[PDB]
């Protein structure tokens, strides 16, 4: 097979490739802090990063990052609107690679 | 040699990579913004998380909008050849596409702009992690019970 | 150490969770389709899933499609505007766990 | 019995599940889109690729944004208790956060909002996938060489 936009002699790649999004929470919402122990978001990262790092992908790691904030955390607010609310991470991943902080 | 495979980035260079960390606790009162307390404890677990991964941690604090581009503009024109990664954390209020800088908003394509594949040379072909914790909206997750 | 907003007695998550979008390119852009072949995405999504569904999580797979995405296509157009583009596919997770097709 | 480590989502239901491919290919010539050539080669490619994992697979064409919508709500509104997950391809001109029918636009959140863990409980704690082929908007990503 061939085809006009295939095969280029000279390669290149998107300038927007290989940039990882690592958002606290879904698009369009709210994003929870522990105004004493962090956000749950970092806290999980962390957590999973000294964990996992030395053992997992991380796309794996982040995944692991996603269930605990998901599963361990729920709001508390005096105020009726903001309690009892729930966070999912979301990854973005643009990259082209498996990434693993160690070799 | 034997078959080369290449299915993950290349993290052997002399250095892992600098890890921009920019903590943003107090706003200028002149934009209504309230501090972010307990900032401070994701600022600490990020630099002793990425100093154990071999990163060259850098912090800052409290920046406004015009100090976080100039940051990343001048961080962006550093000589990463030696490096094999990027990474930058943002703790701060923010919107969807918005974090926001002590005295006003920054569009995180500005801040990611100046690590474009054809505008940071030296990072090309490595990976650019963002890592970002701020509001992208007012939408609140009401849950389901498992 | 104990907190207002973790280990709930009745266990819930997010109504956002376990979804993950798979997107043909990067926010904001336009996506490249061969009048001939089929978009750059799907046709690169079925060859890697055809090839790795039976020996890679989902996300690896998904991370194989980015790269050939933008390693082997790039745009033809007598409309300069239109030519010599690139294409970066946009990997969303908001999932909680591994994905293997297999079991 | 030994160590269970809950790492990856339970697979083996009596069903994979279903796989709703929507291809649009023509559109109403009151919205002044063009027909999206080479669009059927993506819809077969993805029934054989899916049906080889042993999805269900469903394809409709040409849809108006009503019929997406109905659609997308009745799978919802199926029982998938014996399904592993779910899946949904669309094929269609885009915009961010928008899917075109053949008539006019269809937020994504929409659609999505159907299979929310609250809303579809049959499918709640298992993989919900959406496959999109669509722009996001309108710019061009001149790329660099490598």
């Amino acid at each position: 097979a061939s085809g006009v936009d295939d095969d280029m002699a000279c390669h290149k790649i998107p300038v927007e490739a290989d940039f990882l999004y690592a958002y606290s929470t879904a698009p369009g919402y709210y994003s929870w802090r522990n105004s004493k122990d962090g956000s749950w978001f970092i806290q999980s990262l962390c957590a999973m990063l000294k964990q996992y790092a030395d053992k997992l992908e991380f796309m794996h790691i982040l995944t692991r990052v996603n269930r605990k904030v998901a599963t361990e955390f729920e709001s508390f607010s005096f105020d009726a609107t903001f309690h009892a609310k729930k966070q999912i991470p979301c990854i973005v991943s643009m990259l082209t690679k498996e990434l693993y902080f160690y070799h | 040699s034997g078959i080369s495979l290449d299915n993950s980035y290349k993290m052997d260079y002399p250095e892992m990579g600098l890890c921009i960390i920019i903590n943003n606790k107090n706003f200028h009162k002149s934009t209504g913004m309230t501090s972010r307390s307990g900032t401070d404890v994701d600022a600490a677990n990020l630099r002793e998380t990425f100093r154990n991964l071999k990163y060259e941690v850098r912090n800052k604090n409290d920046l406004t909008r015009e100090e976080i581009v100039e940051l990343m503009r001048d961080v962006s024109k550093e000589d990463h050849s030696k490096r094999s990664s990027f990474v930058c954390v943002l703790l701060s209020h923010g919107e969807e596409g918005i974090i926001f800088g002590t005295n006003g908003p920054v569009d995180l394509k500005k801040i990611t702009n100046f690590f474009r594949g054809d505008r940071c040379r030296s990072l090309t072909g490595k990976p650019k992690l963002f890592i970002i914790q701020a509001c992208r909206g007012t939408e609140l997750d009401c849950g389901i019970e498992t």
